[PDB]
């Protein structure tokens, strides 16, 4: 069928309003959900229906900045949200200490997005702050955990900390070697990534272990051409119509972006078949709310709503701004990062 | 649903 | 003790154990973002931990919060960390814990935190004994989660419990053969245990799997498996294989084995083999056969696959 674009606009704009309670297990995340409405407005080209000041100064609010003696430094970043009861504080004043206020990597990732997406200039965010915490993340293995208190640690937050490098463009957030190590050690015998080690080869891990290469620009150093070819077999062979994350599962919206992103860096997503693609896309798509699910006659949410259109774009739909496949924002966007990056060079 | 964090 | 849902519910602003505590409320600012609408009860028990939390409480009254506030919603990572906290400092019974715990990741599977919990209390208890019964379990409402997975190769590897494993794979196998999760935890046991280097395990997988492919010809988990435990080895090193697969041809044909005879012949010219020109044929002949009729989807794909051995042996 056709794409809803204006349908798919103001459902954004209602993600970005309130939300029902029914939501409330995204409390800690909201700052993901935020992204996905943003970005999917940028992506639309919508960010006018918006006021890009209020929003800005709600993501500073989240901003764990350092204390007066400055000995929460391997905790700050960004918040998923104000859920622990921090007086509201655009990152105007110093740190307030706080037993258990810290950053999530997965926050100060799309927190950062968030406010070059908007157009802000990062000039109120710690960077140094910030590097300071993800660095303390980083565990032996190369790979990170979300929180300093400790979390789970996968291949999800390899892919924050060099979306974080990368933006503030200054990789001494990280340790790249072993990084690129842990990446290398996901490679599945069937050739594509996982989370970790000897884990089953998944399109979203695949999707971080690249992109994240390809961020530090190191695609080709770290992987052979047959190892390549190898990976890319492995991308391409997800596609069933729409794509699916893993060998013998059902296709999932989603991972149009996740895997098709993948291939667009391996440089032959433009050999996969674009109809079929679009046309399970579309079968997702929420004529009435907007949107779109996981699958066909499914409830629409911010996430497969993002990435289907993301999806899209990497087709170049009509009426949708080219996404940057290794940076999840639109080239626009990326573009007006390069700026951002030559004017602090001076 | 997709239960990413 | 007191449930959520119970008749005789008391908010905590009502309650006198906690009437010396101030509650912290939550505040988006002037412009509230993608802000979530919470209900009396739902408010009362964040407010409430809000403030507990931020004197860091490791109190009692804390401890059985949490309770609530997990209740409400198990995804709040920072509520569980502080309950983690409690757990040590007020040295909770965890083996009593690991039956909260258990019950929880049953209700809400797909849950990172709940499973980070119980990873965190095994290694406290130092103890795995219950570990594998329990993850079956789960994979018993689905045998693809991506978490059960990942916690079972935690356990086996952290406290070495391969013996029965590869037992377990044989068997979730017969169950569906095109289970990708269970093939890849075959791969795990094996190349951690003997590894393929022994040719006669080498041998017994690829009997093994040449077995379970011709009961479903078209199971790309099981021909990626074969491929993958031969790949760097050589293809071309193993000159029945490559007759075997074609005498399959005629009746288990597949995308699969065509790709597999593509991926041989490759090998083979990249080995300067016999017949470099007219191996190249049969590569191309089948490439073409791939997306003209096998694995159309991919037609540009194994055109382009074509093109690209053409112009590197020739
Ligand atoms: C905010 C942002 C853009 C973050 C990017 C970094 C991350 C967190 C990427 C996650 C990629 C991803 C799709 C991971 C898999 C998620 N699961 C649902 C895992 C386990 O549950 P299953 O139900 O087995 O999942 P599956 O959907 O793979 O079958
Ligand atoms: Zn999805």
């Amino acid at each position: 069928l056709d794409f809803l674009r204006d349908r798919h606009v103001r459902f954004f704009q209602r993600c970005l309003q309130v939300l029902p309670e029914r939501y409330s297990s995204l409390e800690t995340s909201r700052l993901t959900i935020a992204f996905f409405a943003l970005s999917g407005l940028d992506m639309l080209d919508s960010l006018d229906v918006v006021n890009k000041d209020d929003i800005i100064e709600w993501i500073y609010s989240l901003q764990v900045l350092p204390t007066e003696d400055r000995s929460n430094l391997d905790r700050c970043g960004f918040r998923g949200s104000s859920y622990l009861g921090i007086p509201f504080n655009p990152s105007k004043n110093p740190g307030t200490a706080h037993p258990y206020d810290s950053g999530h990597i997965a926050m100060t990732y799309t927190g950062l997005s968030c406010l070059i997406i908007l157009g802000d200039d990062l000039s109120r965010v710690d960077k140094e702050a910030c590097l300071a915490g993800l660095r303390a993340l980083q565990l032996e293995d190369g790979s990170f955990c979300a929180v300093p208190e400790g979390s789970e640690n996968d291949m999800r937050f390899v892919y924050c900390a060099s979306c974080i490098c990368y933006m503030l463009n200054n990789w001494s957030g990280m340790d790249m070697k072993k990084a690129i190590s842990y990446i290398r050690r996901s490679m599945s015998y069937d050739n594509g990534l996982a989370q970790g080690a000897g884990l089953e080869s998944h399109g979203g891990s695949t999707f971080c272990g690249i992109a994240s290469l390809c961020l530090m620009g190191k695609l080709e150093e770290v992987f052979s051409e047959k190892e390549l070819n190898r990976i890319k077999r492995w991308c391409i062979m997800r596609q069933q119509n729409g794509y699916h994350g893993r060998p013998n599962k059902p296709v999932d919206t989603c991972y149009s972006f996740w895997v098709g992103a993948t291939l667009k860096l391996l440089k032959i997503f433009q050999y996969t078949n674009f109809e079929k693609n679009r046309n399970y896309i579309l079968s997702t798509q929420d004529r009435l709310v907007g949107g779109f699910a996981k699958w066909p006659d499914s409830h629409p949410d911010a996430l497969h709503a993002y990435f289907g259109i993301c999806g899209l774009s990497l087709m170049e739909e009509s009426g949708i701004c080219k996404v940057h496949p290794a940076l999840n924002v639109s080239t626009r966007t990326s573009e007006r990062l390069r700026d951002l990056h030559q004017s602090w060079k001076t | 649903k997709c239960v990413i964090f | 003790f007191l449930s959520l849902d119970s008749p005789t519910y008391v908010l905590y602003r009502d309650r006198a154990e906690w009437a010396d505590i101030d509650p912290v409320p939550q505040n988006d600012g002037p412009s509230p973002v993608v802000q979530i609408i919470y209900s009396e009860k739902f408010r009362d028990v964040y407010d409430y931990f809000r403030a507990v939390l931020q004197r860091d409480e490791r109190s009692e009254r804390a401890f059985k919060l949490t309770r609530d506030a997990i209740e409400l919603n198990a995804a709040n990572y920072t509520v569980w960390h502080f309950r983690r906290v409690l757990l040590r400092s007020l040295q909770k019974d965890l083996q009593e814990e690991m039956n909260y715990i258990i019950a929880i990741i049953e209700e809400q599977p797909k849950n990172y935190q709940v499973w980070h919990h119980r990873r965190v209390l095994v290694e406290w208890l130092k103890d795995p004994s219950q570990e594998l019964e329990f993850i079956a379990d789960i994979l018993n409402q689905d045998a693809k989660n991506y978490h059960a997975w990942q916690h079972r190769q935690w356990v086996i590897q952290e406290f070495r419990l391969w013996d029965n494993e590869l037992q377990y794979v044989d068997q979730l196998l017969k169950e569906d053969v095109r289970n990708n999760s269970v093939w890849n935890q075959r791969h795990f046991v094996i190349s951690n245990t003997t590894g393929y280097s022994d040719r006669a395990v080498l041998e017994r997988e690829v009997q093994y799997t040449l077995e379970m492919i011709k009961l479903v010809p078209h199971n790309e988990s099981a021909w990626n498996y074969l491929k993958g435990i031969l790949q760097d080895r050589g293809l071309s090193r193993y000159p029945n294989l490559l007759n075997q697969l074609l005498d399959l041809q005629p009746s288990h044909s597949s995308p699969y084995l065509i790709a597999f005879l593509v991926d041989i012949y490759e090998d083979m010219l990249e080995n300067q083999c016999d017949n470099k020109e007219d191996i190249l044929n049969k590569a191309l002949e089948l490439c073409e056969i791939l997306a003209k009729e096998k694995d159309t989807i991919r037609k540009e794909y194994w055109r382009y696959i074509g093109r690209s051995l053409q112009s590197k042996h020739s």
